[PDB]
């Protein structure tokens, strides 16, 4: 079986300048982008990451060519949604790199 | 109603649950079968498989740990090879491999099957399938399934239950309607569609 | 497809999908965020739904109150026409009919009668 | 050139617009669009209500 | 809120930090292993790798300066070749190269 590896990047609000007006922390005023700088990228509305931290799950394989996926399973997850269901549902909105390398 | 949805329910359904099929296609017959009086090796064999068609089809059910279900064809145990050993042996047989034109895996072969997922037991119609022994007397024997014919395909129904199950029920029922709620169906392989739940009749 | 080990050998990633557990079909249910649920639910609670039908109005169908707003409504009666015209104007402008003595308390459920 | 793995890039509006919008919110609060009882005395110095 | 964003934070995360893998796929077994009872050279060898599959997979961890990690398999040091030398040597062996897909 293949398995997911979790990368904990820490406090999801880390790095943003904190305004007196908290609404300026919301999309569209701020945004978190995830990219591989190889053509794959996605914008995350930080407020909708259901977790205090931004954690990224890495999935991959050892098949006939390179393929690695980067997910944020907590993005748009209902609070009651299990970790397993979150990981499952996150693939349609993941960074997927299938560069042959 | 905002810019994003919460994902509130996630469920997976597979046609044969834990079982998948390996499909092997060859230009001619590769196998012997118990009781046959004469060899059919290398014979062309056209058959009804969805439509009249000229290739030979072999199938092999398997599980992710490499085990295979106990499979009967009529009253006889087909004695299926474990799938990994079978791949090794089939590709080791020069005669077998030179005749094979495709190999793929599929979740559904166009038939409702007499299959017990819990017991890992499969029963197949002897009029449609037969035991296939593929051997060259040097490498390991392969025991698999030859498809004699599948005249028609059929639909298999998956019942997921109450279509409103999983949504939070608001005091205001209109908030159960699209665009406030939506049911998405996807294979997570690039195919997906949004359903307005209220319009599922 | 799976690689065929013949003399010709040398696409797509079947292993990634199967090995990470993706098979069959998935049902994903999605709903609007809590912020917007609160907004919209409170609005519908007070003002009902958009209807866009020509019909007799729902005047007394809920336990506590009914909101009614018409356009070009038809009202008749043995009433001087000045007052009838004023009454038609009232409903064309929108009015809440209260069926309880606790007028103005919107915290109640207001379930169907 | 050193590109491997995944990158997290955080982005925020320019100072010119931060000044604009924060001064506006400071005076007039936020758009609410909710049916509810009004916030009349929830801040230390003043409450805008519309 | 304007037409452009300021980039205020940039961070890079890699699954195995400094390490990546070279993956070599061949149609048959190219190697011997200490202790093996009989040679398996040129044998077909299917295996579970995500799914049942018919090819032979070899992997080699490496760093950007050409070093490789000290690697144990169970209790035994695998004595890995440095990656540059390995590329030179693997492609110098015709038996090896003709089987690599």
């Amino acid at each position: 079986d293949y398995e997911a590896l979790e990368i904990d990047t820490g406090d999801k609000w880390g790095g943003f300048t904190k305004d007196q007006e908290s609404k300026l922390m919301m999309y569209p005023y701020c945004v978190t982008e995830i990219t591989d700088f190889k053509g794959n990228h996605m914008n995350l509305k930080t407020e909708y990451i259901n977790n205090s931290k931004l954690k990224i799950q890495v999935r991959g394989s050892l098949g006939v060519s390179n393929k690695v996926a980067y997910s944020v399973q907590d993005y748009n997850a209902d609070s009651a949604l299990s970790g397993g269901n979150r990981l499952t549902a996150s693939l349609d909105s993941s960074l997927i790199n299938n560069n042959p390398n | 109603y905002g810019s994003e949805y919460d994902i509130v329910s996630v469920e997976n359904h597979k046609p044969y649950d834990d079982m998948m099929f390996l499909v092997i296609i060859s230009k001619s017959i590769m196998h012997g079968t118990p009781g046959e009086e004469e060899s059919r090796l290398n014979d062309i064999n056209a058959s009804l498989n969805g439509m009249p068609q000229p290739l030979c089809y072999y199938i092999h059910p398997f599980y992710k740990d490499g085990k295979v279900p106990k499979t009967y064809i009529g009253d006889n145990n087909a004695n299926l090879s474990p799938i990994v050993n079978m791949l090794t042996n089939i590709f080791s047989q020069k005669s077998a491999v030179n005749d094979i034109v495709n190999m793929y895996v599929t979740d559904y072969i166009g038939l409702k099957l007499d299959y017990k997922n819990g017991d890992k037991e499969l029963k197949l119609d002897k009029d449609m399938f037969e035991q296939a022994g593929i051997a060259d007397d040097k490498h390991g024997n392969v025991d698999t399934i030859f498809v004699k014919k599948i005249p028609d395909y059929e639909a298999l129904e998956i019942d997921t239950g109450d279509k409103w199950g999983g949504f939070t029920k608001d005091q205001e029922s209109k908030l159960m309607m699209y665009p406030y709620c939506v049911t998405e169906i996807t294979d997570f392989k690039g195919n997906h569609m949004n359903l307005k739940t209220e319009y599922i009749n | 497809d799976i690689a065929i080990l013949n003399d010709y050998l040398s696409g797509g990633n079947t292993a990634f999908d199967y090995g990470n557990g993706y098979r069959g079909v998935y049902v994903i249910k999605k709903q609007l965020k809590a912020e917007y649920r609160r907004s919209l639910s409170s609005f519908f609670h007070k003002y009902g739904y958009k209807i866009n039908r020509v019909k007799k109005p729902n005047l007394r169908t809920r336990k506590a109150f009914n909101y009614v707003q018409t356009k070009d409504c038809f009202i008749s009666g043995d009433i001087n026409n000045n007052d009838l015209q004023e009454i038609r104007t009232i409903f064309d402008n929108g009015i809440t009919l209260w069926h309880t003595d606790n007028i103005g308390n919107y915290s109640v459920e207001n379930e169907l009668r």
